[PDB]
């Protein structure tokens, strides 16, 4: 959420009284809460060092936030024109995303003052004048009112200026360790969002998005080069969107997680699961032998919790068949909705040392990932081949074993 | 019924945590909204004590201003800003699929929402981006209206009572009133202010008069169709005034301020001229300042006499939702009288609680996990609970409170004031067999109509054990029967001692 | 660095008439209907006077919406009807030939105290653009005939692809992408987001319809295969294979 | 994000004199490019000592700005505006300029002369002086700002400053170190001619800042403090000759939800177990810590070497803390280890409080994680997160199981290697891992090794959690015990399964449900089910209970065995 202003004021420097306060909204408010003009007065107009700069402090229960702004000519008396648009906030908050909005509103004001003196000429006085050579208070009033209240402002204060701050929240970045044996999903349709402002990589990205493409299948798919597609990927991450995943297979290692629980204590992700893992007819995958009308939610947590750390997947099929074909259940959805409600996990094989002739380009590569003790899956993904030429290739280049982490 | 209400005409003061910005009320008088940047909380007026019901949606940016709809075909709507586009609610389907359709005009945010009160189904909606959209319920796909100021963000927007195609709107310190014959182009402009203007509003009665507040402490009241410039009275006050409204009965306006004052609505008797503010009655407390204020209308259904009577719902920024009675007093000072004969029958509106969850191959019937247990122990029940005060203890409700703010190691099962309904467990020693170990119970507690006033006592019912034999049931129901009867003789609250007791804590008498 | 340059700001506006929502655009083509304003903001005016440059360019950008959107309605009123291009539709290139319309001829009258006739284009996109064929050919064989720099200056983040970029079809209706050798591209200025998603960013889709439609697509038989164990190799076996 | 990060620059020592505040000690003397993106005796003999701890970075000819300017400022402008008025002085000085919060507890003294309340220049300073402030300049992200400085404020910078008012209360420290470096600094400018010998700006800084730290104490913990938070480590601070003081930022490496790597990132060999040190802290502001065994995360002569600059003399604590570290083992409950205190020292005793107070203060200090006690007859897997990838722990050139390998080969070489070890754990089912010993010749290297194993995060344990199950038959049955007090076909794949989630927490048809379960069985089951039934609620491990209720493991056996088809198995972490 975006917090409340506390109290808005505008500080100026007189060349006679000092810095002052010339106008507060609301009246009397620092007062009455207890702040005082007169010891943080040497941060709010600052010497010509701290200048055009985002001044940040706390005091006592408040925190302060303001950019204090000082003009040189010699039009004005003592060669300065010092003022502060100071808003203040209280400490408990994150006063981060109103730092721009601050920013670019002293920016403008400075800018304004540079070209027609629109700040020095509405105080009424010439002593802020050399002499030898628009309402600011309801500005305020509009401003915190406006941005209490609607988060937004278009304020206008001349015939072509306009006080224009839009409050927008701050998101986190995106991961950096996303590779090209990751999946990434969409919790968001992202059909409906594109429009004409779209990068073209990510127009053709979203179209191989399904949970069961590889980052480097959607590359080859959309002819993108992997790296623009790692950044889209992450862009979508950045908006909250889209999820990474693992590469389903029937050589997985498949294993409940410590949200086993979940199936139980959320009364919603159980009821889906019966709808979400069904095949729509009755399918003929459902009919083959192993050698040659919904299910019930109780079989469908014995079917989660039968996974074990070392159970490959074609071993648990072969072991658990007749379950899976008298209920319906389509394995791929199966395993695909406990990793998407983060129930199960998979534990990763990897192939640490201690045919055809394949190509210098591959052995050289397969030997990088080899020194990096990378993962199976990210070998098959760069050698476009599965487990089996991968583990016959390793056999013969050593000895080596595979650790289910 | 609404003449059955237990909270008309006493000043009561709820508790709604959660910042707050806008606030509507149900026309037929049951129902509050109110809108924050989490969703929706419907609250019922004749049941404070229940929990609001709450619908989910999360926005970064504050909302603006929320609005029940008039349509007495569709109570079931509720439109409130989202940013930048306007969310028609539907009260009928769950609680996190309660968005129907949403407006999706406009560029910036949504500023102010109100409904044609003689076309019930004609929305319109007034935004930052200088545009005020005019839309329809029956095809919510395009505004059949646009018009613009072009200078200066829109503050609010309001229809005319009688002429039906006719509205005004506030950009600054200038107001607009546009026609939909025309479009675009206004009728008048009326510039007498000063500062901006904070809020607009129309005469109920009158064809063609228009009030507005100002910032510089200026109410101007005005009848365009003599003179567009000037105003036919100016009301000076001391501090800005955030909304000024018109009195729904009688003639009179009712105004608040934004800061300044006392926090308080001032009201005024409306019974070119320069003066100064005389209100009549004074709404004080408030400590901090005030959001909206709404009336709550009550009347007679079939009748054909203005007999109703009228309350006044404040919400402020200090998470108070204060109620307040209007006495009869207000009713002689101000020009309101009973009409003998009424031209038109008054408006009725179905008096439903839009507050209790709403019931919603084939699944084979089975009952995959206990309910029991994947139950969330209710804590938001007691505060909400220790948030209400109607007029040491007063009612019920203030008991379960004190009670579940004294014990916090007995878990509430179910809480039910309204139904006199009070399930809760506890662990106790009540072993026959060992003194030392304690026992789970589920204790419910049953209210008679008058629970203090009279000698009759609460009647315990305690579900069946097996580690509970019937000799330590009969003791436990013995004595409790026995605290009740005894402590209910000097009207007293016996909810504390009882549950002291089966804890096993001491002994009173 | 006391120059004594000679400003002329100009607008270019482009509107779109008709009312088809812009995510039903191809990518690549023109706009159909269109309507081109032109609005002069400053003539020849030197740059000691740009305070007043300066308080023109606001006062005429703050009094932009109203001389547009806002149409003159023969019964009597206005309608404000009329919705401004996207920078991707607009029209890019009628503003660069609209630009060499002062150095055509090359007898023009002189200007006796300054000589170049640099032209600088600011746009709010980040260097795409939608062109067409034969007027891309056109503005070239203009561009390489005649004395001016045309450096466009984008306010948005410089994107991950190559800037300028041109989508275009050609007379087989085909996506082509083209890099022209007439204009040069400057930006205005952890992670920086070089991707605009309009409709995520400013949350302009609500809860209840962003949820998803297509799911993870069931399993396939092919027709070849008796037994499970058969389609688990088969399917293990068809993993990382790319069609 | 979980990835520890302190984003600290440098240190202040400003002081206020009644001739204005100054600038005395600011230890990196490095530019804002590099870090936003009798002469040499006794300095020679503390160099080769060690007592001089100084990063070379920071002075080289590339990373060095002058003494009087700190980040594109002057010294006597910062020593300006970190110097606030007394209303804003013994507070808070959270002060943030662009993307540089100036953070730090200013200490003013009160109206009167009084720091707290309950040479002839040093003295004439000690007098003179007002106000001192320990400065902090942090830059950290937008998104993590009021996580970093108020962590920061929270664990390092109040507590110093504490020490720092309270050592200068008492006698007079601040003054006189102040006094000292200023000495030094005029004796090293104007005087002492080897530091105009030396030809380049940074190596002259590095003379002086050497020349500084041989002569100052607080200079040297300053230092020290710069050099060990921004390195994550401990750091241990000499102040006054006679107190130590212990500063870090605690590291969250211990997981239960199994956070996802892939986008959140997370410390390689994080402690992925459901049994956590931080639920034991946070209790001491049910489980007893007593029935669980402390794990040294070090060699024990290291963790006393490391014990040996927690305290300037040997007191009380840190004598016990060192017996019970050479005396620990990971396989016994501390209940066991009562008697180590009672051979040192003349239920609710005091040397059970004082042995929970010596596991805490292990267990905080990153010395020994808290463990249940293993032995062979548990159930042990590879964690998800095991530190296999990665050059380093933070990577994001070696991989870090090679270097464990090799680590395992030197510590352990007689028993097969790292790969060949983890991969017996990991390809078949997990079984116990007494299932992996060969002989009893090798079980106590082999629980060694373990202990290693669990030490490094590469093996975590797998419990056990028992939910209980009604059927059909039940619910008929105690429908029959009701009714004392479709049709047609009988399908046998059709079983109205009814999970109930919280057997204490249960109405009275639900615990018939449950009672008429054990209809059948002898007396000792339905002693242990019904001392056991409260337990079977899906979250308590069921090796936790069998330490806490004290019954045999064959019991636990024989009671799931007896009901095998009313027990659902969760094995998780």
């Amino acid at each position: 959420g975006f917090v409340p202003i506390h109290t808005i004021f505008y500080s100026v420097f007189h060349p006679t009284e000092g810095s002052k306060i010339k106008y507060e909204f609301p009246p009397n408010n620092l007062k009455n809460h207890g702040i005082n003009f007169n010891t943080f007065k040497n941060y709010i107009i600052p010497k010509p060092i701290l200048c055009h700069k985002l001044i940040t402090f706390k005091y006592g229960t408040y925190r302060i936030v303001c950019y204090p702004v000082t003009i040189n000519s010699p039009i004005y008396a003592r060669n300065f024109f010092s003022f502060n648009f100071v808003f203040v906030f209280p400490y408990d908050c994150e006063t981060s995303p109103y730092e721009p909005a601050i920013t670019r509103l002293g920016k403008m004001f400075k800018v304004l003052e540079e070209q027609n003196q629109l700040l020095s000429k509405s105080e009424r006085d010439p002593v802020f004048f050399d002499l030898k050579v628009f309402s600011i208070q309801d500005l305020l009033m509009r401003i915190f009112q406006d941005l209490n209240n609607y988060s937004e402002c278009l304020i206008p204060i001349d015939e072509g200026n306009a006080v224009d701050i839009k409050i927008f929240p701050l998101l986190r970045p995106p991961t950096t360790c996303v590779s090209l044996e990751d999946v990434p999903l969409s919790s968001v349709n992202l059909k409906k969002i594109i429009d004409v402002n779209w990068d073209p990589t990510m127009m053709s990205i979203v179209p191989y998005i399904d949970g069961l493409n590889s980052i480097a299948k959607i590359s080859k798919l959309s002819n993108s080069d992997p790296g623009l597609v790692i950044e889209c990927i992450r862009h979508l991450i950045y908006y909250k969107c889209v999820t990474l995943s693992d590469i389903f297979q029937f050589s997985n290692i498949y294993a409940p997680s410590s949200l086993i629980r979940n199936f139980l204590t959320d009364p919603l992700m159980a009821s889906d699961c019966q709808s979400y893992v069904t095949f729509p007819e009755v399918s003929k995958i459902s009919n083959l032998p192993l050698n040659k009308f919904l299910p019930t939610r109780s079989c469908l947590f014995d079917l989660y919790r039968s996974l074990s750390q070392g159970q490959t997947l074609k071993t648990w099929y072969e072991s658990k068949y007749m379950i899976l074909k008298e209920n319906n259940i389509d394995i791929r959805r199966f395993i695909t909705f406990g990793l998407e409600k983060r129930i199960i996990y998979r534990c990763y094989s990897f192939p640490v040392m201690i045919m055809p002739k394949l190509s210098d380009e591959e052995e050289g590569i397969l030997e990088e990932s080899i020194r990096n003790a990378e993962t199976f899956d990210k070998i098959c993904v760069l050698l476009s081949k599965p487990k089996l030429e991968v583990e016959s290739y390793l056999n013969e280049l050593g000895e080596f074993k595979v650790i289910n982490s | 019924g609404p003449y059955n209400s237990p909270t008309f005409g006493k000043s009561l003061s709820l508790k709604v945590d959660g910042g707050f910005n806008a606030v509507s009320i149900n026309p037929s008088g049951r129902d509050i909204v109110l809108a924050s940047r989490q969703g929706l909380y419907i609250i019922d007026l004749d049941d404070p004590f229940t929990p609001p019901r709450w619908l989910h949606h999360i926005t970064p940016w504050q909302v603006a201003d929320v609005q029940w709809s008039p349509h007495p075909a569709k109570p079931y709507w509720i439109v409130s800003t989202s940013n930048q586009k306007a969310i028609i609610w539907n009260l009928a389907k769950s609680s996190s699929n309660a968005i129907e359709f949403v407006l999706h005009g406009h560029s910036r945010a949504i500023t102010d929402i109100n409904f044609n009160p003689q076309h019930p189904d004609v929305l319109a909606t007034c935004s930052v981006d200088t545009y005020v959209h005019a839309w329809d319920m029956r095809s919510p796909h395009r505004p059949f209206y646009s018009t613009s100021s072009w200078r200066s963000a829109a503050s609010q927007v309001k229809w005319n009572y009688k002429d039906p195609n006719v509205l005004a709107s506030s950009h600054g310190n200038d107001i607009f009133v546009w026609d939909l014959r025309k479009g675009s182009t206004p009728l008048c402009s009326l510039k007498g202010h000063v500062s901006s203007v904070n809020s607009i509003d129309f005469n109920r009665f009158k064809y063609s008069e228009i009030m507005s507040s100002s910032n510089d402490g200026t109410v101007k009241f005005w009848d365009y169709s003599k003179s567009t410039t000037e105003s036919k009275r100016t009301v000076t006050t001391n501090f800005p005034i955030w909304r000024g409204r018109y009195l729904p009965f009688g003639e009179g306006y009712c105004i608040m301020p934004m800061v300044g004052g006392n926090n308080a609505v001032y009201l005024i008797n409306l019974c070119n001229k320069k003066t100064k503010l005389q209100p009549i009655y004074a709404f004080k407390g408030h400590s901090d300042r005030v959001i909206d204020f709404l009336w709550r209308s009550r009347h007679t259904c079939d009748g054909d006499y203005d007999d109703r009577e009228f309350q006044l719902v404040t919400w402020s920024k200090d998470c108070d939702l204060k109620l307040w009675p209007i006495s009869d007093s207000i009713y002689g000072k101000v020009n309101f009288d009973r009409g003998k004969r009424l031209e038109e029958k008054l408006p009725d509106y179905d008096y439903c609680s839009y507050n209790k969850e709403p019931e919603n191959f084939r699944r084979l019937r089975e009952n995959f996990v206990t309910t029991s247990g994947l139950k969330k122990n209710k804590t938001n029940h007691i505060t909400w609970l220790s948030g209400i005060r109607m007029n040491k203890i007063q009612n019920l409700g203030e008991e379960v409170s004190a009670i579940g703010h004294k014990f916090p190691k007995v878990v509430f099962e179910k809480i039910s004031v309204s139904t006199r309904e009070l399930c809760l467990t506890l662990n106790g020693p009540w072993s026959e067999e060992n003194p030392d170990d304690y026992i789970f119970l589920r204790i419910s507690i049953n209210f008679p109509l008058n629970y203090p006033n009279k000698g009759d006592p609460p009647k315990f019912t305690i579900e069946e054990n097996s580690n509970l034999t019937m000799s330590k049931r009969q003791e436990i129901l013995s004595n409790l029967a026995t605290i009740g009867q005894k402590y209910t003789d000097s009207n007293l609250y016996c909810l504390e001692p009882c549950i002291r007791f089966v804890l096993g804590e001491k002994v009173s008498l | 660095v006391d120059t004594h340059h000679t400003i002329t700001i100009a607008f270019a506006i482009s509107m779109d008439l008709s009312d088809t929502s812009f995510k039903d655009l191809t990518p690549g083509e023109s706009l159909k209907n269109s309507q081109d304003y032109f609005r002069i903001v400053v003539d020849q005016v030197s740059i000691i006077h740009w305070v007043d440059i300066m308080e023109t360019l606001r006062e005429e950008f703050m009094e932009i919406r109203k001389d547009l959107l806002n149409k003159q309605t023969d019964k009597g009123y206005s309608v404000a009807n009329g919705r401004f291009s996207p920078v991707i539709k607009s029209n890019f290139l009628e503003l660069v030939n609209f630009a060499t319309t002062i150095l055509t001829d090359p007898f023009k009258q002189l200007d006796l105290r300054h000589t170049t006739t640099h032209v600088m284009i600011i746009s709010p996109g980040s260097g795409l653009f939608d062109v067409d064929y034969s007027l891309l050919r056109l503005t070239g064989k203009k561009l390489l005939s005649l004395e001016m720099t045309m450096d466009l200056i984008c306010l948005s983040k410089a994107p991950l692809h190559i800037v300028p970029l041109f989508r275009y079809r050609d007379f087989e209706n085909k996506l082509h992408h083209c890099v022209p050798l007439w204009l040069s591209v400057f930006f205005w200025n952890e992670w920086t987001p070089r991707c605009k998603i309009y409709d995520l960013q400013m949350m302009g889709i609500t809860e209840n319809e962003l949820i998803r439609e297509v799911d993870v697509e069931y399993l396939q038989l092919n027709k070849k295969v008796k037994s499970l164990s058969e389609f688990m190799n088969d399917y293990d076996k068809n993993a990382f294979e790319v069609k | 994000e979980c990835l520890p990060n302190s984003c600290l620059l440098g240190v202040h020592l400003v002081i206020s004199t009644h001739s204005g505040p100054q600038i005395v000690y600011h230890y990196p003397p490095s530019n804002t490019a590099f870090l936003t993106n009798e002469e040499d005796m006794e300095v020679s003999a503390m160099l080769q000592d060690g007592k001089i701890s100084m990063n070379e970075i920071f002075f080289e000819e590339e990373n060095f700005q002058d003494i009087n300017k700190i980040l594109e400022f002057d010294n006597d402008f910062v020593a300006e505006f970190c110097s606030p008025e007394r209303e804003m002085c013994n507070t808070r000085f959270e002060f943030t300029v662009d993307n540089f919060c100036f953070l730090g507890l200013p200490i003013h003294v009160d109206s009167q002369g009084r720091w707290r309340k309950s040479e002839r220049e040093k003295e004439d300073l000690g007098k003179n002086m007002n106000m001192f402030h320990v400065c902090f300049v942090m830059n950290p992200h937008l998104i993590e700002y009021n996580k970093r400085i108020d962590d920061m404020y929270q664990f390092v910078v109040t507590r110093l400053s504490l020490l720092l008012r309270y050592v200068q209360s008492k006698t007079s420290y601040i003054s006189s170190e102040c006094h000292i470096i200023l000495k030094e600094k005029e004796r090293v400018l104007k005087h002492s001619k080897t530091y105009q010998s030396i030809r380049g700006a940074g190596n002259k800084g590095k003379y002086l800042y050497q020349r500084i730290l041989a002569k100052s104490s607080l200079a040297r913990a300053l230092t020290e403090c710069v050099d060990k938070i921004q390195r994550n480590e401990i750091a241990c601070l000499e102040i006054n000759d006679d107190k130590v003081i212990s500063l870090q930022i605690p590291i969250q490496n211990e997981f239960e939800k199994m956070p996802n790597f892939k986008l959140q990132p997370v410390l390689r060999g994080s402690y992925l177990t459901s049994i956590l040190n931080m639920k034991f802290l946070e209790k001491s502001s049910n489980d007893d810590l007593l029935n669980y065994a402390l794990l040294l995360l070090d060699e024990p002569n290291n963790i006393i070497s490391s014990l040996e600059t927690f305290s300037y003399q040997d007191d009380i604590g840190t004598i016990i803390l060192k017996h019970l570290v050479r005396n620990i083992q990971p396989n016994i409950p501390l209940r066991s280890y009562r008697y180590l205190i009672t051979d040192l020292l003349d239920t609710n005793s005091l040397e059970s409080s004082i042995l929970r107070s010596c596991a805490l203060h292990l267990m905080y200090w990153r010395h020994a994680r808290i463990v249940i006690p293993l032995s062979s007859k548990y159930t042990y897997i590879v964690s998800p997160l095991a530190p296999i990838q990665g050059y380093t722990i933070d990577d994001y050139r070696v991989p870090l199981i090679y270097q464990n390998s090799m680590l395992f080969r030197s510590k352990f070489p007689s028993l097969p290697s790292l790969p060949i070890f983890l991969s017996l754990l990991s390809t078949d089912k997990p079984q116990a891992y007494s299932n992996i010993i060969p002989s009893r010749e090798h079980k106590p290297v082999y629980l060694n090794a373990l202990a290693w194993l669990i030490q490094y995060g590469y093996v975590t344990q797998l419990l056990t959690f028992i939910n209980i199950r009604v059927d059909k038959h039940i619910k008929m049955a105690v429908d029959e015990d009701l009714e004392k007090e479709f049709e047609y076909d009988d399908p046998e794949m059709q079983h109205d399964y009814t999970i109930i989630l919280e057997p204490e927490r249960a109405t009275a048809i639900e615990k018939r449900w449950l009672y008429r379960c054990i209809y059948g069985q002898p007396s000792d089951i339905q002693i242990l089910f019904n001392k056991l039934l409260k337990y079977f609620n899906g979250k308590v491990p069921m090796e936790l209970v069998i330490i806490k209720e004290e019954i045999s493991r064959h019991d636990l056996k024989k009671l799931l065995n007896a009901l095998d088809k009313y027990l659902i198995e969760i094995h998780h972490w």
